[PDB]
């Protein structure tokens, strides 16, 4: 993904908005007929957990506890999650050696149950605001309602009936003076240890305080599982009930798990020519592709391109066989033999096959990239079939064209 | 219905959290880490292409909807906070994104400074927004926002952060620890956003006006021989580990009187209250005046109330403003949350009114159907 | 480079016994407890000690020059001993990189000069980015990044990792043979 | 006013005109580009041009839909917030107020004076809004001088040029004698 750079050849999504991406973090929609960015795709929520203690939270539990796990705690002087140690409890940091001793909060005698944040000092006047509102709010809606029924009535507010406990919150009361700066900050050395940075300062909202030993630490945030959905298609992928300790999809879909991925095997010299060798794995069991087109002209946007790659070759059946195979097991004549194609293919190993593209380097400056097409037999299976029942020649048949854009070193 | 969403995108720092709360659950720099980009891009960026802030903008929403805040985007409502006069392509772009992009059911943009009343109470009064851009104020009367009446100076954040970099750059004294004890000039063109903000939040203070004004006089050395007060002792701040930047005590009391120095067209932060208050209605003038309220993070800083309302108490007694305000009683109102996260904490008590939010609030289905956001511009 | 693993000629001096691949250069001081089931790299200067070990390796498992992998010492009020790590399957070690972990999941390319801190844990297909500290006794879920000093999530990973790693690490060693 | 509500919108387009030297410029951009639209709902709905315009230091600024709903709040000063007629009423209600035998040739000579009626269509929709409030089937001609700004000096001019005007002005020795009310009295 890192190692090998990814982040160099390209695939380009179909629809309203064009982007040029790996495929390694591309999509395949099964659905229809064309892979989706994880830009183009809408995100969802599944389950909520914790980055320390492996804990699969349910969303009920969590707009209770603000999106946080009570038993883990994160350090507020740099950001990292605390550790217990004993001498009867005290919490302390491993990379920074601040300890909760250091601020001023008491041990606990239990370990998890003692630890605690403040209240929030500005939380009954909070409730007595809503519900002074809220009361508010529904007379509006009342007035509004009737407004509304009597436009939709249209009997020109003709007076059939007679027409025609209260709520008063006190408004705060305004300072004549507020304290002034303390006579301290003049002629006092200013340790920049004790005041608190704003990053450390911004953690803490709800009472952000300049001194550190004022500053308490906040529970771990809660990190979350994404599951994908498209625009056309419905469902996408999406992650187990137990993402946590768990490399598993339920539902496995990738552009590089269904789109022959293309990857540039050798680099030839970048000085005005030369001939580079590219492979093409197929992915699928049993399938058919070719790399015939040339990206048209002026079509498709192609204003990278900055070079004019021939790739002038035919269709080649490559098929991968899910084993462990040996070194050169058994030679297939009508697969390998019989296309030779010495000038054309390199070589062709077990889901392999190496192909030489001939590059004009040099046309601008530096910085040379190529446009091509790539084809493939898509063998959808849109029909329903059960262990491929269905013949599905009308889904082999279909040749999906993804605008592959390789950049060379330069 | 599920609890509607509030966010308030600013230049510097974008509050987010839930309606019906003591305040926001996340609050964080408002940039985005683009690969190959060494400095994060920063998401609010007025007068640019829509095609480039439609992309910054849908990178930083799903931040906020997913890593910060943890909850469905399509599900429960938005309540998107924007100053008054937020510019017209910026506020289009931001809808355009949430009911396009993420397919939100309603979003309602909420004047800043008309939900900072709601959280004190009080029907009607005053409001200065001092930010990072421009420091704004907007008197509000009984529900009604007088854009009549409006003020602005670029007098907030960005305007203090570029005097210190150029106050710290004339006496500029760093231990790069390489035979640099010896004080060394200018060894860094510039310094980065981030430790100005840094230096300016823990060592510069606002000072008293009597120690102020003879500050401003100091300085400007109007044929006298050195007339400046004691200043606080000079203190080390580290640069990139190795190189110790020594900070002047000059610089941190110096450094803020930009936002009071009057500067002869008469135009401080100070000055933009009585300047608002002296075009209001002659009816209005007492009320206002009684009910102030200072937003902001910029009058976060240590000492800035005490300072503002003073200046503005001799601003009065100054011959323009003696006439109409003279015999008039300046009383601050104190918010319950913090004054940085006053803005979102309206907001958050107008998302939990459930009944009159989805009223106000524009629907998808209508944007869908017209594609015309209402503002307060012609229709 | 471009997707394609590039050549690496080795020398004549390496131990090579069941696929395992050990460099002569690179002391593993304790041969006894240290264990390599599969066809695992071990490149030039790296340390494998086995201060009382148990450090069983994957099938491809890859570490790459002036890099260690020491066990942490538990620091238990009964008895205080060597807690014996065990590095998953398709793990690749990257170069000058210092690991003090205790159970290093698979299908993990820990980057380059990055130190894990004491009895830290590694759940399966991650990734940690070069020049990092990981502090004593943290832990990394699956499909993420940790980077900084303080070593903290910086995003997620490409959903194909599991599929796509194996390719990595295979190809480094078919690619890696004898000059 | 005008120059003061353009400043406005001009920051609602995302340009700030903050300084008073600042505030000149903004005075420039209305005088050189703001035509007064006859119809403001259907300007609204149509997508804008947004022609450029080039300030003092070089840089150029798009003002776009902020050109032709900055003085429209002449003719319909409520849209901002201030409690006044508009310029379409006060020219209306003045013939209103006066004698009904003197209404039809008050309207059949309008005159119109000053800078801020050189606004490009103001005639147009002064013509356009005149015509609904005033009684119907009533000639209605406003006629503007092309010398408008310099307008209210020419005929100045003329008068003080006429031996009439000797008599007119009040003396020196006249204040000094008569008292305050001397060029009050001898005003009219
Ligand atoms: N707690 C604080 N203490 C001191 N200064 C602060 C604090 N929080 C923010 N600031 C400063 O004041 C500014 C406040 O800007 P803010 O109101 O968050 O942005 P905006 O005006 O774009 O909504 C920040 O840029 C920062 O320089
Ligand atoms: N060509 C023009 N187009 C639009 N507005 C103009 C034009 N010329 C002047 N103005 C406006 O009219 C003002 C001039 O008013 P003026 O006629 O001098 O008033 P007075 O009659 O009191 O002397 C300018 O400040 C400007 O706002
Ligand atoms: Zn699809
Ligand atoms: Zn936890
Ligand atoms: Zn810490």
């Amino acid at each position: 993904a890192s190692l090998l750079q990814s982040e160099r050849v390209l695939y380009l999504v179909q629809g309203e908005k064009k982007v040029r991406a790996p495929l390694s973090q591309l999509y395949f929609c099964r659905y229809c007929s064309e892979l989706r960015s994880l830009e183009c795709v809408s995100h969802e929520v599944d389950s909520h957990y914790c980055p320390s203690c492996l804990e699969n939270m349910p969303s009920a539990e969590a707009k209770l506890k603000k999106n946080r796990c009570a038993n883990c705690f994160d350090c507020p002087g740099c950001m990292h999650t605390l550790s217990t140690r004993a001498t009867a409890y005290y919490l302390a940091c491993g990379f920074c050696r601040w300890t909760s001793r250091d601020v001023g909060m008491a041990d606990k005698s239990v370990a998890s149950g003692g630890w605690q944040e403040p209240d929030h000092p500005h939380t009954q006047r909070m409730n007595k605001l809503i519900e002074y509102y809220q009361q508010l709010a529904q007379k509006e809606k009342v007035e509004r309602d009737r407004k509304k029924l009597a436009r939709r009535r249209n009997y020109m507010p003709l007076a059939f009936s007679q027409h025609t406990k209260e709520i008063k919150i006190e408004p705060a009361q305004a300072v004549d003076e507020v304290e002034p700066l303390p006579e301290d900050y003049y002629t006092r050395p200013v340790n920049l240890t004790e005041v608190t940075t704003l990053q450390q300062r911004l953690l803490q909202p709800d009472f952000q305080p300049i001194c550190a030993s004022q500053l308490y630490p906040r529970h771990k945030h809660l990190l979350i599982k994404r599951s994908l959905r498209c625009r056309q298609c419905e469902h996408n992928l999406s992650k187990p009930e137990f993402n946590p300790t768990s490399i598993k999809f339920k539902i496995q879909l990738v552009a590089v798990n269904y789109i022959p991925e293309v990857r540039i095997m050798s680099i030839p010299n970048l000085r005005y020519m030369k001939e580079s060798q590219v492979l093409l794995t197929l992915t699928n069991p049993v399938e058919n592709l070719t790399h015939v087109t040339l990206l048209e002209c002026e079509e498709g946007d192609p204003d990278d391109t900055n070079s004019t790659a021939k790739v002038s070759v035919p269709p080649t059946e490559l098929v991968l066989a899910g084993k462990d195979a040996a070194a050169e097991y058994d030679e297939l004549a009508e697969p390998q033999d019989f296309p030779d194609d010495p000038d054309v293919v390199a070589f062709r190993k077990a889901n392999k096959v190496g192909v030489f593209i001939k590059v004009t380097p040099q046309r601008e400056e530096g910085d040379v990239t190529v446009c091509f097409k790539l084809k493939h037999d898509f063998k959808n299976l849109a029909a329903p079939i059960r262990p491929v029942e269905e013949a599905d020649p009308g889904a082999e048949v279909s040749w999906l064209t993804q605008h592959v854009e390789l950049s060379l070193g330069p | 219905e599920k609890t509607a969403v509030v966010i308030d995108l600013g230049e510097a720092f974008t509050k987010c959290g839930f309606a019906g709360e003591t305040g926001p659950r996340c609050i964080i720099p408002s940039v985005i880490k683009k690969a190959g980009m060494p400095k994060p891009i920063k998401v609010v960026q007025y007068n640019i292409n829509t095609e480039e802030l439609y992309s910054y903008l849908k990178e930083f929403i799903h931040i906020l909807y997913f890593r910060h805040l943890l909850v469905n985007p399509r599900d429960r409502r938005v309540v998107v906070i924007e100053s008054v006069l937020c510019p017209s392509h910026f506020r289009e772009t931001l809808t355009r994104v949430l009911f396009k992009y993420f397919e939100v059911p309603s979003v309602l943009l909420a004047p800043s400074h008309l939900m900072a009343l709601l959280t004190l109470g009080i029907n009607s009064a005053m409001v200065l927004d001092c930010g990072y851009r421009e420091s704004l104020v907007l008197p509000i009367y009984e529900g009604i926002p007088v854009l009549n009446c409006w003020g602005a100076l670029p007098l907030g954040g960005k305007a203090l952060h570029k005097e210190l970099e150029t106050q710290l750059l004339e006496q500029c004294t760093v231990d790069t620890g390489a035979a640099k004890e010896q004080s060394l000039p200018s060894v860094m063109g510039s310094i980065p956003e981030g430790v100005l903000e840094d230096i300016k939040v823990r060592t510069c203070f606002v000072s008293d006006l009597t120690r102020g004004l003879k500050i401003q006089a100091a300085k400007f050395n109007i044929d006298g021989n050195t007339e400046r007060p004691s200043p606080p002792p000079n203190v080390d701040y580290p640069l990139d580990g190795e190189k110790i930047l020594h900070v002047l005590g000059s610089i941190r009391d110096s450094v803020v009187e930009i936002l009071f120095e009057q500067d002869n067209e008469e135009k401080s932060v100070a000055t933009l209250i009585l300047d608002s208050l002296m075009q209001c209605p002659i009816d209005t003038r007492k009320q206002l005046a009684e009910n102030l309220v200072i937003i902001g993070g910029t009058s976060m800083l240590p000492g800035f109330l005490h300072r503002l309302l003073a200046e503005i108490r001799y601003l009065v007694e100054k011959p323009k403003y003696k006439k109409t305000l003279g015999t008039k009683t300046f009383r601050i109102h104190t918010p319950p949350a913090k004054a940085n996260c006053v803005a979102w904490l309206g907001g958050a008590i107008f998302g939990a009114l459930q009944d009159i939010l989805g009223s106000r609030s524009v629907s998808k289905e209508y944007y869908n159907q017209t594609g015309r956001i209402p503002d307060w511009c012609s229709l | 480079m471009e997707l394609g693993e590039l050549l690496y000629n080795k020398s004549e001096y390496i131990e090579t016994a069941s696929g395992n691949k050990v460099s002569r250069q690179s002391v593993l001081c304790g041969s006894q407890n240290i264990v390599l089931n599969g066809k695992t790299i071990v490149m030039n200067d790296c340390i494998i000690r086995g201060d009382l070990a148990n450090v069983r390796v994957g099938r491809h498992c890859v570490v790459k020059s002036r890099s260690v992998i020491r066990p942490p010492f538990k620091k238990f009020s009964k008895g205080v001993a060597f807690f014996p790590l065990h590095i998953g399957d398709h793990v690749f070690i990257e170069e000058d990189c210092v690991v003090n972990a205790a159970q290093i999941g698979s299908y993990v390319h820990v980057g380059k000069n990055c130190v894990i801190g004491r009895r830290c844990v590694l759940k399966d297909c991650c990734k940690i980015l070069d020049n990092t500290v990981l502090p004593p006794e943290t832990v990394v879920p699956p499909f993420t990044v940790f980077s900084g000093c303080p070593g903290l999530f910086s995003g997620e990973l490409p959903e194909c990792t599991q599929e796509l790693m194996i390719d990595v690490t295979k190809s480094y060693y078919q690619k890696f043979l004898p000059l | 006013d005008v120059s003061r509500f353009l400043r406005l919108y001009l920051r609602k387009e995302g340009y700030d005109f903050h300084s008073s030297s600042e505030f000149e410029i903004v005075k420039a951009i209305k005088e050189r580009a703001c035509y007064l639209s006859i119809n403001p709902q259907k300007d609204e709905t149509l997508e804008t041009e947004k022609a450029q315009y080039y300030l003092p230091d070089g840089s150029t600024i798009e003002i776009g839909p902020s050109r032709f709903r900055a003085p429209e709040l002449l003719f319909r000063p409520d849209l901002i917030g201030e409690e006044s007629e508009g310029i379409h009423e006060v020219l209306v209600f003045a013939i209103q107020k006066s004698d009904m035998d003197l209404r039809r040739t008050l309207f059949s000579n309008i005159v119109l004076s000053g800078g801020s009626t050189l606004f490009k269509g103001f005639g147009d929709r002064l013509l356009s809004e005149v015509k609904k409030l005033a009684p119907k089937d009533v000639k209605i001609r406003i006629s503007a001088p092309q010398e408008r700004l310099y307008s209210t000096w020419i005929g100045g001019s003329i008068l003080a040029s006429l031996d009439t005007f000797k008599k007119m002005w009040v003396s020196k020795k006249e204040y000094e004698e008569d008292g305050a009310r001397s060029i009050h009295r001898k005003t009219f």
